């Protein structure tokens, strides 16, 4: 949110978006040009995106569809197993790391 | 032009729906047990 | 090519089961319904305490531990105890308190559809993204500069509620002072 | 005794048929009483008597309540 | 019989210490909060008991322009 | 991914796609928490400037510090790697003593002072890297150079002395 | 979503109840908990400790007003001897 104080004692995660929006309004809106607040419109939409994520949700729904449609067309002759992946990047499991990486 | 019958049906529905609202309040505020079908 | 994305179960550091939120949600609604159709008022308050616990248990399991325990201490521990003391001292005839609920059922349906259809449209994505094939998974990663010295939620509240927002605390204090003076003035022989 | 058994389920289809060639209470000088005379006596300790369960107060009752204080404010 | 505070303040204080000890000494302990808030920190300064600096609770970003370091560049790898 | 604390994770998502070749490679640091912690003040002694420069680079580019600070990120990894290479070639036995004590003592630095004092001395006499803590109260001995530790589970023996350079 | 359903339950308490004034006090408690639960969950989504602070003051104030309401009911019941509406 806009407060600037997060759950772990640090700052809130959307606060930089909120500071930017206030920064755009104060420096582009005035009494002389009431239309200067138009520039602050994409900044507003970014702030609402940080809060609610409706665009990013929409983008990933579409991308998961294409991703999960490509894996059905292909045939996985030998996909890595859970045990081998757990051995990825380890001190004495180069074969599992090589197998998972298809190297 | 406009559809007289179609507009009337929308007219009948919108302000009839509030009457259905006021009808339920009378049933709710009814003192004797008349059930939900009143 | 290969499988660029690897999904596998976490073994330790696993995390709680999201199933348990659904039982807590349904148990809160059933307890909620049992509050307003209960015959005896004391039984209605007992169902109210169950509703408080399920919400508190829900808040604890999502990581809101301080507020969840505050609900247990404050609402169940003191507000509900005050309600049952007064209810269990007053003379109640359950017959004098039964309204014909069937007469209120058509209005009950109409109110439910009308109100729900308006407020639900107002709920932000955070509260409606995972309720009612292609499903969306939430992704999380670590930071190091932010995790230097973590505060618990109670600490983070304590860092601001006496300094940055102490006007709220003063306002609440005068409300508590009004309640103590008021409730006393109207009940006890001077 | 669960009150339930094979020969007891069978027993509930049967219907008591009274032998007409058998001595009765008449022969003994007795007149049996009807069970509906005894339900209230024998089941009275099983009827709830909580204050929660009395039927609603009459207007006579509503008016007399206003002659009493119902909370001790000095205590 | 009980003394009155505004006419004889000291007599009331002795009576309260002896006849309402729990109430009297709650007020005395409660008033010691402000008293130590006025006495000790001045006392501590005089004796040389200095306050510790706050510990860092965030990364201590150095004030000023960047130093333009030359070292450990990519050619230094391997 | 988000910096939120999870509460219902049941799965881990990995991605095997490497970095583009346009980005210079770097060997990631391969040291665990306890060794890093026994070597933290040594890393701080040698790489403080590069650490500060990297953090200042990110602060100069808000919202963009992950990118366009990568070259400065690479320096911080190489400098730290130089301290863990130099320590492992000159103080290995004393290094392993301190980080093994730390791993057995809840990673609490005040539980392993004898092992720390041994490593502090050896490191200073081969690498000229000295432990420093800014702004400790001048009216008391530095807490890491105190013969007795109040919060230590086992009392520090009296034959194990703090390492003060120049003595 | 659950928070919305709970608000309806508190709303529905006033629809179905003609004679239980104690249920009116309880239905306000349900509404206030439903609104506080909504603020708590949203505060978690937006990583904002101010939402938790707002919820704490709602608990304080709703607890304070429950005590006033019970005291007012006690002063009422002292004179009437009943909490039942004749209907
Ligand atoms: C119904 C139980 C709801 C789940 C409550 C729970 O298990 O949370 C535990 C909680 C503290 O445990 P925590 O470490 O915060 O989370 C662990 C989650 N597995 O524990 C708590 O914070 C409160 C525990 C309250 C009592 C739980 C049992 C209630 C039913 C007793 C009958
Ligand atoms: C001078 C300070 C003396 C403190 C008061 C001691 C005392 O005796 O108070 C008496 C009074 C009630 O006592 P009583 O004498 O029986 O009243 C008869 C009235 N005709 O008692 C009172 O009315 C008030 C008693 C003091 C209340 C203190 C509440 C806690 C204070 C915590 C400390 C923070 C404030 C310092």
């Amino acid at each position: 949110m806009a407060s600037g104080y997060g759950l772990n004692g640090g700052p809130s995660r959307c606060f930089p978006f909120w500071q930017e929006l206030l920064a755009c309004y104060v420096t582009n809106s005035s009494e002389d040009n009431p239309d200067g607040k138009n520039k602050c419109i994409p900044v507003m939409e970014d702030y609402y995106e940080c809060l609610h994520h409706r665009k990013e949700a929409a983008r990933v729904r579409a991308l998961q569809a294409a991703y999960r449609e490509a894996e059905a067309k292909k045939l996985q002759e030998n996909p890595p197993t859970a045990g081998q992946i757990r051995n990825l990047g380890l001190l004495n499991k180069e074969e599992d790391t090589k197998k998972v990486h298809c190297a | 032009p406009k559809d007289a019958v179609h507009l009337g049906l929308k007219g009948a529905a919108v302000v009839g729906g509030i009457g259905l609202l006021f009808a339920a309040v009378r049933t709710s505020l009814a003192r004797k047990n008349v059930g939900p079908w009143a | 090519s290969q499988i660029s994305l690897l999904l596998l179960k976490e073994i330790y550091t696993n995390g709680s089961t999201h199933i348990m939120l659904d039982i807590l949600s349904v148990l809160a609604v059933i307890s909620g319904i049992c509050v307003i159709i209960s015959k005896n008022p004391i039984v209605s308050v007992l169902h109210l305490i169950g509703l408080f616990a399920y919400v508190s248990f829900y808040l604890i399991l999502i990581g809101l531990n301080f507020v969840g325990l505050s609900y247990l201490i404050v609402y169940i521990g003191a507000v509900s105890i005050l309600f049952l003391f007064i209810l269990m001292l007053i003379n109640i005839r359950t017959s004098e308190l039964q309204s014909n609920t069937s007469n209120s059922i058509p209005l009950t349906i109409l109110v439910g559809i009308i109100i729900s259809s308006f407020l639900f449209k107002m709920l932000p994505y955070g509260v409606i993204i995972s309720n009612q094939k292609n499903d969306l998974f939430f992704i999380t990663s670590k930071i190091w500069d932010g995790a230097l010295a973590e505060n618990n939620h109670i600490s983070s509240i304590g860092n601001i509620m006496y300094t940055n927002y102490n006007v709220w605390l003063i306002l609440a204090s005068f409300i508590l002072l009004l309640a103590m003076v008021g409730a006393i003035v109207i009940t006890i022989k001077p | 005794d669960t009150g339930l058994s094979r020969d007891q389920v069978e027993r509930e289809f049967h219907d008591q048929v009274i032998d007409p060639t058998a001595k009765t209470f008449k022969d003994l000088g007795m007149e049996p009483t009807d069970i509906s005379k005894w339900t209230y006596h024998y089941l009275l300790p099983y009827r709830p008597s909580t204050y929660y369960d009395l039927p609603p107060s009459t207007e006579k009752e509503m008016r007399e309540e206003r002659k009493y204080l119902h909370v001790l404010d000095d205590q | 019989t009980t003394p009155r505070f505004w006419s004889t303040p000291l007599k009331y204080c002795r009576w309260a210490a002896r006849e309402r000890p729990a109430l009297f000494f709650s007020v005395v302990i409660g008033a010691l909060g402000p008293v130590t808030l006025a006495t000790v920190p001045p006392l501590r300064r005089l004796i040389g008991d200095v306050d510790a600096a706050p510990i860092p609770l965030t990364y201590p970003i150095p004030p000023g322009p960047r130093k333009q370091l030359k070292g450990y560049d990519d050619d230094t790898e391997d | 991914m988000a910096t939120r604390k999870p509460a219902f994770n049941q799965h881990v998502l990995l991605d095997t796609t490497p970095l583009p070749d346009s980005i210079p490679k770097v060997k990631e640091i391969g040291a665990s928490s306890a060794p890093l912690l026994s070597a933290s003040f040594f890393i701080g002694a040698r790489c403080k400037d590069y650490n500060d420069d990297y953090m200042q680079c990110k602060n100069e580019n808000p919202g963009r510090g992950e990118f366009e600070c990568l070259k400065e990120g690479r320096r911080v990894t190489r400098c730290a790697r130089s301290v863990l290479k130099d320590i492992n070639t000159h103080c290995l036995e004393q290094f392993r003593a301190h980080w093994q004590c730390l791993d057995n003592n809840n990673q609490q630095l005040w539980q392993c002072r004898p092992a720390e004092w041994k490593l502090n001395k050896c490191v200073y006499e081969n690498l000229k890297l000295e432990k420093v803590i800014p702004d400790q109260p001048k009216n008391s001995t530095p807490v890491h150079l105190r013969q007795r530790q109040i919060f230590a589970h086992h009392a520090i023996p009296p034959w194990e002395r703090p390492f003060i350079p120049g003595q | 979503n659950i928070t919305l359903i709970l608000f309806l339950i508190g709303i529905l308490g006033f629809v179905l109840n003609r004679k239980n004034i104690i249920l009116m006090l309880i239905s306000i408690e349900i509404m206030l908990l439903s609104i506080t639960f909504l603020i708590l969950l949203s505060s978690l989504n937006m990583d904002d400790i101010i939402g938790q602070t707002y919820a704490i003051y709602i608990i304080v104030v709703a607890g304070a007003e429950s005590a006033i309401g019970l005291g007012i009911l006690v002063a009422f019941y002292r004179l009437r001897g009943s909490i039942a509406i004749e209907y």
